[PDB]
């Protein structure tokens, strides 16, 4: 009885049976550094789906960029309204960079203790924060 | 008896690195040059990234090709709608330095 | 009864139990090419070899120049000579090898100077010939020998295509004409019955700690092998020898390690005295368990306790530097700080005598074979093997020796393996069984399946478990043990009046607790028996009607100028057990000790003596 | 007097149609040892005898008990009881895994997943064996420290979003610890050849170091580490 014999037997058991699966997610206690890792994907994709929405439009939709800055221009600015969505632009870009960069430290092998992801996730949304509210204002 | 896995995710970290240093690199000097290796970087790594989403969730192997394929395609227009944005167009860094403008 | 799917199968041999004993003997079989199926209640990793602290006694050396042959003295000088030597010869002889066994096989064992196994100082253990001084040879993985003993067993059990049958609880041994055929078990996980025969069987089920309400084994030791040969009819031998380890902590009774009485820990009362110091002035606190908690029970009715009840007593580490703690104790460590709530580093643990292991057990050849007494005389039961806590070759007599059980286990797993290879071959006609076989254990799991009797299972429990606990404790009177035996009569007699819930096939424990308690009950009668006959003092047992350890001589002056004593006229021989299940009497007989050794030109005889530390 | 409720998963598989749901108990804390198996024990004893579970050591070293108590994983035996009496504890099967009955899981694919790293020491020569005591000097013992203690409860496995998610092809960090375990041990001469066996998207490369699996251990083992560890050998080893 091999081991990948051991799994085509546990497979076939379970699913076959009217065992119910045990909750996950549901039940499972909210921590910073998962709740950190969740935010990265998100970023992660909605920072994709707007290169992806930036470089496509570029094939698609007619007229240079300038041509729709001025469609941008016309629909009556917003005050501080054009910092809201420079804000929402650059949040959650900088959260991703800078946790990236947290994940590249844990790929060095470096801070991988339970005090240790406490402090660098929380060192992470303060220099998010602060380099967010930064760069909206350049 | 390759190394596949592991060479991938080198060239993920390396790619990572790669466009943290392109990023400070970008602002400082932005250039035509900068433009195409940033577009290079972002859907690159950008692709790497959406390819761990799909392997996670998409169960079975017949979405699994599918979805691959399905955004081999996503990226690939994604890449050359950049580098067209670069060559007959302001250019990424520029057409940011517009918005910031704005 | 065709409410219960039967299903039958076929190997060449089964071993019941998967602790340190069962899993070496298991892939031993498998090793040598036999078919072989492992039944275990638990998954192997969470049997109870799991718990083992301190070590594993083996003369290697590695710390000063050592020998096997003084091993030997110091074991039958702890055995009280009840021990039998040629089961403590074979198991000292093979010691160095069976431990570099498992360093080979990946024990992480921690290391010297010299890069060797670390060996470390435990009690009643001397340099030549008890003369010599403290020796060194209890090889260690820090404060979890066990746990690294089982879990690199169980590694190298995954290489072999040794059959497990996981979470599957035995009910009896296949019997007939007093040969054994295998077992009938129940799986656990579909509430199905299983005859798995074969032409031999190895019972490695550990021992029985849970007849007591204060014991540092755990929940399941329950004695469910002892109790099989008990309803096959064959006697058990020694059970009312219990062993009480000196340092249980005062809370969940768990053990904390000799391994730090020989590390330099020391025992206090409470006015502040190394109180061993008064008792064994010689080998101190580091003297023998028998002798090391019989001195502590004793501080206490004396008004010495330590607690605000002055029921327990101090064990100090505080003066040790604290590396020595971090390499040496830290499993401890943690456990005195999560049940005592203790910082080694800072205060002493409170500790009390505690039930822990059962030298008692399965009478065994030095090789391993199952004995009956037959016309007073040894004879060898077909197809039946047992090693480990579950059986008794008697290597420890009266009182065990620290690191010794977890020798035991490996060297006679061993043995059993070697024993069944030397004396056939696989493939050998597989004895065939009855249809109906099996049929009486069924009838019995089906009764208490659907029980409707007063009595909660755990309420029959906690009675048997105070009556021994206040009736058999570390010391006791006739008086005392005579009211302790029609008490458990009482409770054996309620065993017909017990009431069960759960009428589901599927992983009922309530049922399954509810085999063990049958089992547990079988296990205390003998128990309590034995040591109410047994008007003598000798190690673990302690009269206090009878002090007087009686032997054949008076050994404690110059022997043959003499009158040696009839057979039934001393207590130096092994207490044999039966029991009538249908009344629950305990008859009982006895067999004599074995003095000569396997060979006397390489390991001399070693006569009984004043026996002190 | 001090009464303590409690919340337990409950599925009984020969009840027919019965599904999973939650039943409460109530229980004296004067009368019951201070951690969450005493209790129980106690309602097992006392109040209900159908409330089913693993335990055996009750010391914290054999990884019975591994269930989801108050959001995470442990060991029932070894976690004390909240003594808030205002707070109703909940008490939950390890998370994502097929219940058998009440409390108890199928652990079989995970036991086979450890059985697949080939957990034992290999020599290439192995015909000197039994004989001669292997030599390891102190300082090589000491890389196995925070590595070999592990007791196989399954906690952090079954606290990993990579396993809950991809349990049949991810190995989890309760193995991938052990074949760390093996790959630094000294004595062993495979290492090579078992970090070629994770040569794949999935086995090791699963884990996007969420760190669960260290913040749950009953032990205080950091399993993330040695996953962090295993990958930086994988990317530098040769040939
Ligand atoms: C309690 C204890 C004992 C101990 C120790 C620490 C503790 C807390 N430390 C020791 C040490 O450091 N050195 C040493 O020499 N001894 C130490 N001891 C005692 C020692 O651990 C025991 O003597 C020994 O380990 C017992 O193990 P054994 O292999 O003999 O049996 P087991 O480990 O208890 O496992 C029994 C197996 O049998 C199966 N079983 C039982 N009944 C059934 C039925 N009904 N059907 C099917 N299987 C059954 C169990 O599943 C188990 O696998
Ligand atoms: C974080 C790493 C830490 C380094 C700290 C150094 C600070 C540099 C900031 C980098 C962040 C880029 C955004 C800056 C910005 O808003 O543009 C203003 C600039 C004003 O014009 P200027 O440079 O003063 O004018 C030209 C004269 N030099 O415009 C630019 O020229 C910068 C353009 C380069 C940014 C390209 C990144 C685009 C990728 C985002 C994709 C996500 C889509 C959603
Ligand atoms: C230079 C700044 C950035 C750094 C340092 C960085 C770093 C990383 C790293 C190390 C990961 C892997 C996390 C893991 O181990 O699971 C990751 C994931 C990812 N990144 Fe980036 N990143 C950056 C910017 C971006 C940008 C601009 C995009 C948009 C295209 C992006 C898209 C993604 C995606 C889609 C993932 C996958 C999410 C996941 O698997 O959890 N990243 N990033
Ligand atoms: C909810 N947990 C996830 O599924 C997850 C989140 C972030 C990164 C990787 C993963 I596998
Ligand atoms: S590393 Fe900890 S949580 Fe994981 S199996 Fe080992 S003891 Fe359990
Ligand atoms: S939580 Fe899971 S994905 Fe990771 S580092 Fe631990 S194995
Ligand atoms: S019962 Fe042994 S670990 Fe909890």
């Amino acid at each position: 009885t091999t081991a990948k014999e051991e799994m085509e037997r546990f497979w076939n058991k379970n699913l076959g049976s009217n065992r119910p699966l045990s909750p996950h997610i549901t039940i499972y206690r909210w921590s910073l550094p998962m709740a950190m890792s969740i935010c990265h994907r998100g970023t992660g994709i909605a920072l994709s789906a707007g290169v992806s929405l930036f470089g496509l439009s570029a094939l698609l939709l007619p007229g240079n960029f300038e041509s729709h800055l001025e469609l941008v221009k016309s629909l009556c600015l917003g005050p501080t309204l054009i910092y809201t969505a420079k804000f929402g632009i650059v949040f959650p870009l900088m959260y991703h960079t800078w946790n990236g960069i947290r994940h590249l430290i844990w790929d060095l092998g470096k801070g991988l203790t339970i005090p240790q992801l406490t402090q660098s996730g929380v060192v992470v949304l303060i220099l998010t924060v602060l380099s967010s509210v930064g760069l909206a204002a350049m | 008896s390759s190394k596949a896995a592991s060479l991938h995710w080198t060239g993920e970290r390396v790619v990572s690195v790669l466009l943290l240093g392109l990023l400070p690199a970008a602002y400082l000097n932005p250039c035509s040059a900068m433009d195409y290796s940033l577009a290079a970087a972002l859907t690159l790594h950008g692709h790497w990234g959406i390819g761990q989403v799909v392997t996670d969730y998409v169960r079975g192997d017949a979405l699994q090709k599918a979805a691959k394929a399905g955004l081999l395609a996503l990226s690939a227009f994604t890449f050359a709608g950049l580098c067209y944005f670069n060559y007959h167009d302001v250019g990424i860094c520029k057409a940011v330095a517009m918005l910031w403008k704005l | 009864s065709t409410q219960y799917p039967v299903v039958d199968h076929e190997f060449d041999a089964v071993v019941v139990g998967a602790g340190g004993a069962g899993l070496r003997a298991a892939f031993g079989l498998s090793e040598a090419g036999f078919n072989t199926a492992c039944v275990t209640k638990l998954f192997p990793t969470r049997s109870h070899t799991v718990a083992a602290q301190g070590g594993i006694n083996a003369a290697l050396g590695n710390m000063e120049e050592d020998n096997w042959r003084w091993h030997f003295y110091d074991t039958v000088k702890g055995s009280d000579w009840l021990g039998d030597q040629d089961a403590i010869h074979y198991m000292t002889e093979q010691a160095p090898a069976s431990v570099v066994e498992l360093e080979n096989y990946g024990m992480p064992f921690s290391r010297t100077e010299d890069g060797k196994i670390y060996q470390r100082a435990f009690g009643g253990q001397s340099l030549k010939f008890g003369k010599g001084g403290q020796a060194h040879r209890c090889c260690c993985v820090a404060d979890r020998t066990g746990h690294s003993l089982l879990h690199t067993l169980y590694g190298r059990s995954l290489r072999y295509d040794t059959s497990y049958f996981v979470e599957y609880f035995a009910l009896d041994l296949l019997m007939e004409n007093g040969e054994c055929r295998g077992v009938i078990a129940l799986c656990i996980e579909d509430g199905s019955i299983h005859r798995i025969r074969a032409r031999n069987t190895v019972v490695a089920t550990g021992g029985y700690g849970r007849t007591y309400f204060s014991c540092t084994s755990a929940h399941t030791s329950t004695g469910d092998g002892t109790a099989m040969v008990t309803r096959a009819g064959l006697p058990c031998q020694d059970l009312e020898f219990v062993q009480f380890h000196p340092t249980g902590i005062y809370g969940a009774g768990c053990l904390i390690t000799e391994g730090c009485r020989g590390e330099g820990g020391i025992l206090i009362n409470s006015q502040g005295e190394r109180f061993m110091e008064r008792y064994a002035p010689v080998a101190k606190d580091l003297a023998s368990r028998d002798v090391v908690s019989r001195s502590m029970t004793l501080e206490i009715r004396e008004g010495r306790g330590c607690g605000p009840e002055k029921d327990h007593v101090y064990l100090q580490l505080h003066h040790l530097p604290p590396e020595q703690l971090a390499v040496r104790l830290p499993g401890i460590s943690e456990t005195a700080m999560i049940f005592a709530g203790v910082d080694v580093t800072k205060e002493p643990i409170p500790v009390l005598p505690t039930v822990h292991y059962n030298m008692g057990g399965i009478p065994t050849n030095y090789k391993g074979q199952v004995l009956r007494h037959v016309n007073g005389q040894d004879q060898v039961v077909p197809g039946l093997y047992a090693c480990g806590e579950a059986a008794c070759a008697s290597v420890h007599g009266a009182n065990r020796l620290g690191a010794n059980s977890l020798l035991d286990l490996v060297v006679f797993g061993r043995a059993c393996a070697l024993s069944i290879a030397e004396s056939c071959r696989p493939g050998d006609k597989v004895p065939s069984i009855k249809p109906n076989a099996g049929e009486e254990s069924v009838m019995n799991l089906d009764k208490l399946r659907f029980a409707n009797g007063t009595i909660r299972t755990s309420e029959l429990r906690l009675s048997m478990q105070k009556s021994m606990q206040s009736h058999a404790a570390v010391f006791r009177v006739g008086s005392v043990l005579q009211e302790g035996c029609e008490k458990i009569l009482r409770l054996y007699g309620d065993l017909q009046h017990l009431k069960t819930f759960d009428r589901g096939m599927v992983w009922n424990t309530d049922l399954v607790e509810t085999l063990e308690l049958q089992n547990l009950m079988l296990c205390a009668l003998q128990t309590i028996y034995g040591a109410e006959a047994r008007k003598e003092s000798r190690g673990a047992h302690a009269r206090e009607d009878f002090k007087e350890r009686v032997d054949e001589y008076d050994y404690s002056k110059p022997i043959q100028g003499q009158q040696k004593k009839p057979f039934q006229e001393h207590w130096r021989k092994h207490t044999l057990s039966y029991v009538d299940v249908k009344t629950g009497k305990v008859s009982l007989e006895y067999r004599p000790v074995i003095d000569k050794t396997l060979n006397e030109a390489d390991c001399a005889t070693v006569p009984p003596a004043i026996r002190s530390y | 007097p001090r009464i303590k409720k409690f919340a337990i998963y409950r599925w009984d598989p020969d009840k027919t149609g019965d599904k999973p749901h939650m039943q409460t108990y109530e229980i004296d804390l004067n009368n019951c040892g201070p951690m969450v198996l005493d209790a129980l024990i106690k309602i097992k004893n006392e109040i209900d005898s159908t409330l089913t579970f693993r335990r055996s050591c009750r010391e914290g070293i054999c990884g019975s008990c591994a269930m989801n108590i108050n959001g995470g994983n442990t060991l029932a035996c070894t976690r004390r009881i909240d003594t808030n009496l205002d707070k109703v504890s909940k008490i939950y099967p390890l998370p994502h895994m097929y219940v058998i009955k009440d409390l108890v899981p199928d652990l079989s694919n995970f036991y086979a997943q450890y059985k697949s790293i080939e957990p034992y020491l290999k020599k290439k020569d192995e015909s000197q064996e039994g004989k001669q005591q292997y030599l390891q000097s102190i300082e090589e013992r000491e890389k196995l420290d925070g590595l070999y203690e592990c007791i196989l409860c399954a906690c952090c496995s079954t606290s990993c979003p990579s396993y809950w998610w991809n349990g049949d092809k991810y190995l989890g960090p309760a193995v991938l610890m052990q074949a760390y375990r093996w790959m630094i041990d000294s004595r062993d001469d495979f290492t090579e050849e078992r970090l070629a066996k994770l040569q794949d998207p999935f086995s090791l490369y699963r884990c996007h170091t969420i760190m669960n699996c260290t913040g749950t251990c009953p032990k205080g083992l950091n399993p993330g580490k040695a996953i962090a560890e295993i990958k930086k050998m994988m990317a530098t080893y040769k040939e």
